[PDB]
């Protein structure tokens, strides 16, 4: 249900 | 210090809907 | 929460959503007591019997959030965690004792009108505050209902809930109750419900300071039988109780 987060915290 | 004092309440002097409730509760 | 509401934006500052990297998804609350450091429960942390051990890297800590699922840009900081502290002596074996933790920001997170640390209570506050019928306030995004028939909520859910007496938290359960927890909540004659849910656990009970306008974490959401049960009570860390121990990492590890 999440929406993406950026992707330079993963 | 600033802990606890809310920046959106606490800092304009607003009160939160349901806070009262609590207050009271320390009767 | 069960039978809360919706909170209003910036109710809750130091509200903190523990995050998980793979999959995405919620695992707890927490609360912001510094700029450096989140306040959780070890049982978001380490649970063996549930095959529950997450590290430095499982985790993300967004804070300033109030929709639960979209990304709140500009507005939210997502951060990266150096280190996770357990209490040494959690038991998690018999009765979740001593359910704290201390989790350390990779970097300083820049306060906002969303983004605030609530205080800790100090032995006058604690105190005078502590004490049955006395209402503190619990946060959280976990679930409306214990299960849903027919991970729930909008955004950031509030209820107030009533300190219960120890002899009455004792009664409520079967578990070794201990100086180290505390029960909250009605009793099935006030007419009057709510409760921390599933996905509320390690997220703030706090309660106002009549004496200074402050807000104060007087505990972390712990252990309950189900939600919202009647003639049970949901169990909270005594957050004063474990003062010594906060006080002592965060000046050991700064
Ligand atoms: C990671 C865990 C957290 C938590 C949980 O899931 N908790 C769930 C249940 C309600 C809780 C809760 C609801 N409202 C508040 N304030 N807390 C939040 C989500 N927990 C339990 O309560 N037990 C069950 C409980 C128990 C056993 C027999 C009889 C009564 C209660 C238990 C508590 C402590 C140690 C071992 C078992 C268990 O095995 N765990 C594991």
């Amino acid at each position: 249900d999440f929406e993406g987060i950026p992707g330079e915290y993963l | 210090a600033d802990c606890g004092l809310r920046p959106l309440f606490e800092k304009k002097s607003l009160e939160d809907k349901t806070e009262r409730e609590l207050l009271e509760s320390y009767i | 929460i069960v039978e809360g509401s919706d909170a209003e934006i910036g109710m809750s500052p130091w509200q903190v959503m523990l995050f998980r990297k793979s999959p995405q998804e919620l695992l707890c609350g927490a609360s912001l007591i510094s700029d450096r450091w989140v306040l959780t429960a070890a049982h978001c942390l380490l649970y063996p019997p549930w095959d529950k051990n997450f590290t430095e890297n499982d985790l993300l800590v967004r804070i300033g959030k109030h929709s639960r699922t979209r990304y709140e840009r500009n507005i939210e900081k997502i951060s990266m965690l150096e280190k996770i502290y357990i209490h040494p002596r959690y038991n998690w074996r018999e009765n979740l004792d001593r359910d704290i933790a201390l989790m350390k920001l990779k970097k300083p997170v820049a306060f906002s009108d969303y983004i605030h640390p609530v205080c800790l209570p100090d032995r006058e506050t604690a105190a005078s505050l502590l004490q049955a019928g006395y209402k503190g306030r619990v946060t959280g995004w976990g679930n409306l209902k214990e299960t849903w028939t027919a991970g729930q909520p909008s955004v950031l859910q509030v209820v107030n809930l009533p300190i219960v007496e120890r002899p009455v938290c004792k009664d409520s359960t079967r578990i070794r109750i201990t100086d180290n927890m505390f029960c909250a909540g009605y009793k099935p004659d006030e007419g009057k419900r709510g409760d921390a849910c599933e996905g509320d656990s390690g997220g703030p009970f706090v309660m106002k300071s009549p004496f200074n306008n402050r807000w104060y974490q007087m505990g972390i959401v712990s252990w309950g039988e189900g939600c919202d049960r009647d003639g049970k009570y949901g169990f909270y860390t005594h957050v004063f109780r474990l003062k010594k121990w906060i006080q002592k990492v965060i000046d050991q590890f700064g």
